[PDB]
RNA sequence: CGAAAAUUUAACGGAUCUAAAUAAUAUACCGAAACCUUGUCCAUAUGUAACAUUAGUAAUAAUAUUAAUGUUAUUUGAUGGGGUAGCAGAACGUUGAGUGAAUCUUAGAUUUUUUUUUUAUAACUAAAUAUAGAUGAUAACUCAAGUGAGAAUGGU
RNA sequence: GUAUGUCAAAAGGGAAACAGCCCAGAACAAGAGUUAAGGUUCCAAAAUUAUUAUUAAGUGAAAUAAAGAAAGUUUUUAUA
RNA sequence: AUAAGCAGCUCAAGCAAUAAGAAAGCGAGAGCGUACCUUUUGCAUAAUGGGUCACCAAGUUAAUUUUAGAUGCGAGCGAAU
């Protein structure tokens, strides 16, 4: 290919630290409307299901935070800023043992 | 209302006695530093005022001279400094045409701008005895 | 730049740092001798009347 | 606008600092403990101060347009401070638009034909705004290789004590103490 | 609507023709669909106009 | 309880499906609040924007006026004295001054209703040939 | 280390950096025509008041009101604001005509210019130069088009 | 072909330069205004800001060359 | 006359009125900006066209058939006596 898509193939400390963030942000979101619906008794089965199968940014670990899973790649693993609109999209979980 | 605070009831007549004084008065909010005789130009039209209003400016970020600088938290207490102004008149800019284009596209859209400003006069600035107070 | 306004960031000098540090709790004066020449305006002590009350320590002494 | 009427002779003078590549600087060194391995300013450390001062952008009067900068004498750039292999292992290199005229050279071969002053001056003279003003702010450099330089009366003085003279601070408050008797 | 007179007259270089088709250089026959036959000749006209029906002038007692 | 919503972030490129969430919400503009009740149709509405807005639990629902003015920012200016004007709908108003305190209209047909110095308030001023100063303030 | 290509260092943008590299963290600051704030322009609404015009309806010998249109302000502290193909609405300007047997002009009509002001594809102020009483110019409203050009290897 | 978006018809900030990527949808101004992506020694607006480790090769620092070799170095887990 | 500008725009020193008053213009220096149109998925493109300026130069007219709005009459309308 000759048409240059500058992107390096890893984050820097102020994308992460951006990144760290954004997932914090999206985990008081949900725990607001958590404890919101508590009070009245109420649930949504969203919430229920983002609790039970996704984890918080202090239970994941630095390579679900910066890197996502892709076959075509040596290794499997892919920077998480490739990914189309990655900073408005939640990814946090891949396949397990990659 | 609140007491001033001791130590600026002791240090606020030397601020007083120096030759020179400068505010920084707070029109809606934003800054202007100004001194007694500046004449401010706003960057907008003050709706119901005419040429010969006398206002009374209350909202100073900072009123120091050479070496003291009186500092309010939000803003100083008015109690302190007694600042007014007298409108002036409206101004206005030359016309600006503004030619929004793209390229390989004729048509040109035009904007035509010409804003009106309120220009003031600061004809007192003057720090009160707050022996009293 | 392209307008004023771009023009104007790029030519930005910060306040100096005594003025950063406004205060809290309330108002307060700060001693803040500036690093200018001072006119001839301020006369000093030695050429001050015997009479004139305004003649004081340095108002550095009285912080 | 009140703030900028006065006069602005002094703002816009010349002043004439002066710096030693082999003085340790606390500030501009990457080591700041133990006390005794401070290290002097590395190259580009040091030239990136400089060029600040070359500058004005030191002055709460910068303005790019105007040439509001200062001198800087630097000494004892023979002794100037590198890390790692640089003085061997560095290259400058050279062409004139003949294809084959490519010239290369080390910082260790550029130190023994034009002295440490030539390699301190191509680190500020990349550090500056590539315009009209940056052949006269770069020749306001002076760079020499040991203590001596026809500028030992040029040094900015306070009392009597150039600049980072051993006594030059308290000369300075002394100064200040005198100043504050009057209204 | 005066076409071709300016761009910001919304109806200017192509004068709403679109571009360099047969709809911006020549005409279209009217009765033409592309190619495809029409229902009246995949059809057929149904009937006859009778020319001899005499046309009565209806009144009514209301 | 309700649910303070604000838009920070856009979905211009997001699907089609983000932007009519957004819509349900009222969210047309970025830093845009709006206050809908705790209730789960709320609730699974924000799940599905959670990367571009910020929730946040308030007792009430404040009013349209309440919520633009937080960002009011103070005048710092009173007008203490008015001159004498014209307004076109009512008349003339005569010079006022509030640091005293009075903004009295006249509207008539005839110069003296007004309130104003007539060339027959001049003539008989000039015609005072008699009126002197004190020689005490003199 | 493996790691070699033909104009020149040659994909750190460059200077330079032993961190100003890398990895795991924390905070501040900068940062767009985005957002807020204070003003302005425009579009579309909603009510109200006042000004002018046109046409009606009443009063008046000792002025009020109704409707339409234009306009300013104001109420909801109203809402809205990139754009090709393309669709739609509202205007300006040019040429000629009607009102016009009208209006204005040596107390300066008209002068391809210059200048000044006004939200302004336009007109206006003033200046300089020259000198016309109508085969001169002209507001407003309306009528009709040989009516608006940096683009056709266009034509003269 | 399919799903989603952008460009096409979208300027502006970031990616050195950039139709399609990351942010964000330009009616006009003013503001050390508040932020996004992105960044903060100098060119160049903002940290030479703090904490714990690694690297000595300018490796690297905004486009990862491979298998492989080896008393380079650090750490861990066994072990003498 | 030390400099690598689609020549504009943002910031702007200085010069410029013999005189009371009155600053248009030119602009050092700093920064931003790779003409226009056509045609294309996409053009600073080394794709098309133009040496410059002025003038001529392209949805018009008729008949017929329709629509919207306004308006006349109205189970009649129009035309003509
Ligand atoms: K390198
Ligand atoms: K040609
Ligand atoms: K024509
Ligand atoms: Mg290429
Ligand atoms: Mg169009
Ligand atoms: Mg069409
Ligand atoms: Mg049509
Ligand atoms: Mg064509
Ligand atoms: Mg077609
Ligand atoms: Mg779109
Ligand atoms: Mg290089
Ligand atoms: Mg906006
Ligand atoms: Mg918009
Ligand atoms: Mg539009
Ligand atoms: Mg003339
Ligand atoms: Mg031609
Ligand atoms: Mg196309
Ligand atoms: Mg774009
Ligand atoms: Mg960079
Ligand atoms: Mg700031
Ligand atoms: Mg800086
Ligand atoms: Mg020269
Ligand atoms: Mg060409
Ligand atoms: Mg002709
Ligand atoms: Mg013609
Ligand atoms: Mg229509």
């Amino acid at each position: 290919g000759g048409l240059l898509w500058k992107i390096p193939w890893r984050m820097s400390k102020f994308q992460k630290l951006r990144q760290r963030r954004r997932l914090r942000a999206v985990d008081n979101v949900v725990a607001t409307i958590e404890n919101a619906l508590a009070k009245k008794g109420e649930t949504v089965k969203a919430v229920e299901r983002w609790r039970a199968e996704m984890p918080t940014e202090a239970e994941m670990l630095p390579k679900d935070k910066y890197t996502i899973f892709d076959r075509k790649e040596k290794r499997y693993r892919k920077g998480i800023h490739k990914l189309p609109k990655w900073t408005r999209v939640s990814q946090r979980v891949n396949p397990p043992g990659y | 209302q609140p007491p001033i605070s001791q130590q600026v009831k002791e240090l606020l007549p030397v601020l007083a006695a120096q030759p020179g004084h400068y505010t920084t008065i707070h029109i809606h909010g934003k800054p202007y530093l100004v001194t007694e005789g500046d004449t401010v130009k706003l960057p907008f039209k003050m709706p119901g005022v005419a040429p010969g209003d006398v206002l009374r400016l209350n909202r100073a970020s900072v009123i120091g001279s050479r070496d003291l600088t009186l500092q309010g938290a939000p803003y100083v207490d008015e109690r302190l400094f007694e600042c007014r102004a007298i409108v002036m008149g409206t101004e206005s800019e030359p016309m600006r045409v503004m030619i929004k284009k793209k390229r390989r596209c004729r048509k040109k859209k035009h904007v035509f701008s010409k804003h009106k400003y309120t220009v003031l006069r600061i004809n007192q600035l003057k720090i009160n005895d707050v022996s009293s107070l | 730049q392209s307008t004023a306004n771009r023009t104007k960031r790029m030519l930005n000098i910060p306040p100096h740092e005594s003025f950063l540090n406004v205060p809290v709790e309330g108002d307060r004066i700060i001693f803040n001798p500036p690093s200018s020449e001072a006119s001839v305006y301020h006369t000093p002590f030695k050429f001050l009347p015997r009479s004139d009350p305004r003649r004081r320590a340095n108002i550095y002494k009285l912080f | 606008m009140s703030q900028t009427v006065g006069a602005t002779r002094l703002a816009y003078s010349r002043v004439w600092h002066h710096i030693s590549a082999v003085t340790p600087h606390p500030t501009l060194s990457t080591i700041k403990a133990p006390s005794e391995a401070i290290t002097p300013p590395s190259l580009g450390r040091l030239a990136s101060r400089i060029a600040t001062i070359l500058m004005g952008k030191h002055k709460p009067i910068w303005d790019p347009s105007t040439d509001c900068g200062d001198y800087v004498v630097v000494t004892n750039c023979a002794g100037l401070y590198t890390t790692g292999h640089k003085k061997w292992r560095k290259t400058y290199y050279r062409h004139n638009t003949r294809p084959g005229s490519l010239q290369a050279i080390t910082m260790d071969a550029l130190m023994e034909k034009h002295g440490g002053a030539e390699v301190l001056r191509k680190a500020v003279s990349g550090m500056l705004p590539k315009n009209r003003l940056r052949d006269k702010r770069l020749a306001r450099l002076k760079a020499f290789e040991g203590d001596a330089h026809p500028y030992k009366e040029n040094l900015v003085r306070f009392g009597g004590k150039v600049v980072g003279a051993p006594g030059w601070e308290e000369a300075v408050k002394a100064i200040r103490e005198a100043d504050m008797e009057r209204l | 609507i005066r076409k071709g007179r300016g761009p910001s007259s919304g109806y200017g270089k192509t004068a709403g023709r679109g571009t360099k088709g047969q709809k911006a250089h020549g005409h279209v026959k009217p009765w033409f669909q592309g190619g495809q036959t029409p229902l009246i000749v995949s059809h057929g006209r149904k009937g006859f106009v009778n020319q001899f029906a005499a046309d009565m002038s209806e009144l009514n007692l209301e | 309880s309700f649910f303070r919503i604000t838009l920070h972030r856009s979905a211009i490129g997001l699907p089609k499906r983000t932007h009519g969430v957004l819509a349900a919400l009222g969210l047309r503009r970025r830093n845009q609040t709006v206050f809908h009740p705790v209730e789960p149709q709320f609730a699974g509405m924000l799940m599905k924007v959670k990367e571009l807005v910020r929730v946040e639990e308030v007792p009430h629902r404040l009013t349209k006026r309440e919520l633009k003015d937080e960002r009011k920012p103070d005048a710092g200016f009173v007008v203490e004295k008015q001159v004498r004007r014209f307004i076109p709908g009512v008349g003339v108003q005569d010079e006022v001054d509030f640091s005293k305190v009075g903004a009295v209209v006249r509207d008539g047909k005839r110069a003296g209703d007004l309130g104003v110095r007539t060339r027959s308030d001049w003539e008989v001023i000039g015609k005072m040939k008699s009126v002197l100063p004190k020689v005490k303030a003199l």
